RNA sequence: ACCCACUCGGCACCUUACGAGAAAUCAAAGUCUUUGGGUUCUGGGGGGAGUAUGGUCGCAAGGCUGAAACUUAAAGGAAUUGACGGAAGGGCACCACCAGGAGUGGAGCCUGCGGCUUAAUUUGACUCAACACGGGGAAACUCACCAGGUCCAGACACAAUAAGGAUUGACAGAUUGAGAGCUCUUUCUUGAUUUUGUGGGUGGUGGUGCAUGGCCGUUCUUAGUUGGUGGAGUGAUUUGUCUGCUUAAUUGCGAUAACGAACGAGACCUUAACCUACUAAAUAGGGUUGCUGGCACUUGCCGGUUGACUCUUCUUAGAGGGACUAUCGGUUUCAAGCCGAUGGAAGUUUGAGGCAAUAACAGGUCUGUGAUGCCCUUAGACGUUCUGGGCCGCACGCGCGCUACACUGACGGAGCCAGCGAGUACAACCUUGGCCGAGAGGUCUGGGUAAUCUUGUGAAACUCCGUCGUGCUGGGGAUAGAGCAUUGUAAUUAUUGCUCUUCAACGAGGAAUUCCUAGUAAGCGCAAGUCAUCAGCUUGCGUUGAUUACGUCCCUGCCCUUUGUACACACC
């Protein structure tokens, strides 16, 4: 939670934190604590996405922890700086047109 | 795993077999050393031959000799 | 007799409850914690049990009446999301089927897996989702197995010797498979490293994948999944997420107590297609032109040369562009879309992939790991390291494959075209060209750390003319016998390559059943992967190139909807 909450505070989009192996009890289970946005299928996840396995040893058996980020396209640097499917258009302006004629002279 | 049948022996080592160490040589009347058993041809006086029967191997050479004498 | 309107009484019914109720539901099951209109009967957890007994009524069967001991943490009711159903509907899919193709299953052989056999024939995996899989093509190594030997890679802690030696080393033969001092003959070296015990470890292709990680496989590459408000429920929940029509798709159009969103799908990215438009090149290809070789012989045709000059169409690869179902025609709530032309490089998501949700599975790995818990083991070690063997044995089952059963051929010539690749200096890589050899191979020389050399990988299938013409025949190639080569320290239990000989089974394969819709199926090679050596395997790649649907739920599997459930460890 206060791994997420980190994450939370550091401006990312969103966090996923999966923590697999014997959390009390010897049968074996794999926790999921998430936040936020997350994208998972194409290839604005090597572009966004941020991930880390590590494995934590403990006198009774192997964790394993999986550490997701989802970084801000707008954020970025270098690269494309949104997800591709976004479509966002810009305002027109404010329009008084006719009154007749007339011509500006230099 | 398999019943473990194993054939007899159960070897070791030469475990030295300590004997006198100064037995290689001699002293007489007061003052001389006399040497015993041939020196090593290869190295010098200190290290000195095995006498058998003719069998004359070394110790620092550990082997290498054997000629007749 | 109808028709209309009203009215008492009845059998019901429909919609709302503002009332009830645990809810299903109920105009009573309402006017009940805001509790009292009058009354009769019945119940007080589940079993024991409507039993025992005693009455009583019956011709009898039986009825009415009706216990207790003991036993037990639940039995039940109504609803819920699942799971399942030899329930009913609707979808989807060549891991479904039609329309077809190509077949496997038959045969000989490679090779998996049984079973057997064995000193050992090491194990892991058994419907899809074990079975040419562990990149598992094992001569040793590998190596986990067996017959034997060798070594300490017994940290460090504390002690007994503490040099008159702790202890290391050891040719010659018997010793021993053995130029293993393995030791036993020996008596020369070695210098406090150690060895002998006790704490303590470390290594283990030992064990458990039912203690785990990570990775992967599978539900599923199917279309599925979720929360924020709002509505319906006392509530678990539900609606959104749906009758339809659409799509490859919870893809959309729509309908609507939901509205707007997110993940998945899509978008994306890699690649394959087009570019006479750019930017470029003696590590790509051309043009003219030098010199030059051969021709007809007029100028003309094919050539050899990095001699000049220039070019970028083909080439490579940078930056762009280009297709968005465009234009038109039908068809459909005139919607989403689908169908047909036309133009176009491209009109099946433009072709093919890469990635891929929520929830899971006691799926597979502790034989990838100095990923790993715990247990075993821990110096006659399950640590190792050598040596030989074994993984490959055969009465036999099955699983991928290869070769074939010929005339659309076979064999000889000759013609003669690819695309992915790969490739060494501390080694021994790829290896043209010259000579030797029927081969296999040698050899000398090279060129290449590579768009430069192998290599235009002049690969097969193919096409051209010939010999046999349908006979287990020159189809076909299994076993065999002998020789000559090659790799490696080692080829018997043929490693493999070649030479002659031998010529077995099979005239297209039953019960079955796999794969597939376009540059696909199938045919054919080549290529990297392992590799010192070995391809019938594998990822790619080109070459040749069809037949037949362009659909439907009949089968098979999956999904959803409605229903039933006494299941929710979920029909095992
Ligand atoms: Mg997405
Ligand atoms: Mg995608
Ligand atoms: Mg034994
Ligand atoms: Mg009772
Ligand atoms: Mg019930
Ligand atoms: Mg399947
Ligand atoms: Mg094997
Ligand atoms: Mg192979
Ligand atoms: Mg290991
Ligand atoms: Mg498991
Ligand atoms: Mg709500
Ligand atoms: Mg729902
Ligand atoms: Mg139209
Ligand atoms: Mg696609
Ligand atoms: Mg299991
Ligand atoms: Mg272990
Ligand atoms: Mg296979
Ligand atoms: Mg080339
Ligand atoms: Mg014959
Ligand atoms: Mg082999
Ligand atoms: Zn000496």
């Amino acid at each position: 939670y206060g791994v997420v909450r980190y994450v939370m505070e550091s401006g990312a989009k969103g966090c996923e934190v999966v923590i697999s192996g014997k959390l009390r009890a010897a049968r074996a289970k794999s926790m999921k604590f998430a936040d936020g946005f997350l994208i998972h299928s194409g290839q604005p996840v090597n572009d966004f996405i941020e991930t880390a396995t590590r494995h934590v040893l403990l006198r009774q058996g192997v964790l394993g922890i999986k550490v997701k980020i989802m970084k801000d396209p707008s954020r970025n640097t270098s690269g494309p700086k949104a997800l591709p499917d976004a479509v966002t258009i810009i305002e027109p302006k404010e329009e008084e047109p006719v009154l007749e004629p007339s011509v500006k002279d230099y | 795993k398999k019943v473990y049948t194993t054939p007899k022996k159960i070897r070791h080592k030469h475990k030295k077999v300590k004997l006198a160490v100064l037995n290689y040589y001699k002293v007489d009347d007061e003052g001389k050393v006399a040497k015993l058993r041939k020196e090593c041809p290869n190295c010098g006086p200190g290290i000195f031959l095995a006498n058998h029967g003719d069998r004359f191997y070394c110790g620092k050479c550990h082997s290498t000799f054997a000629t007749q004498k």
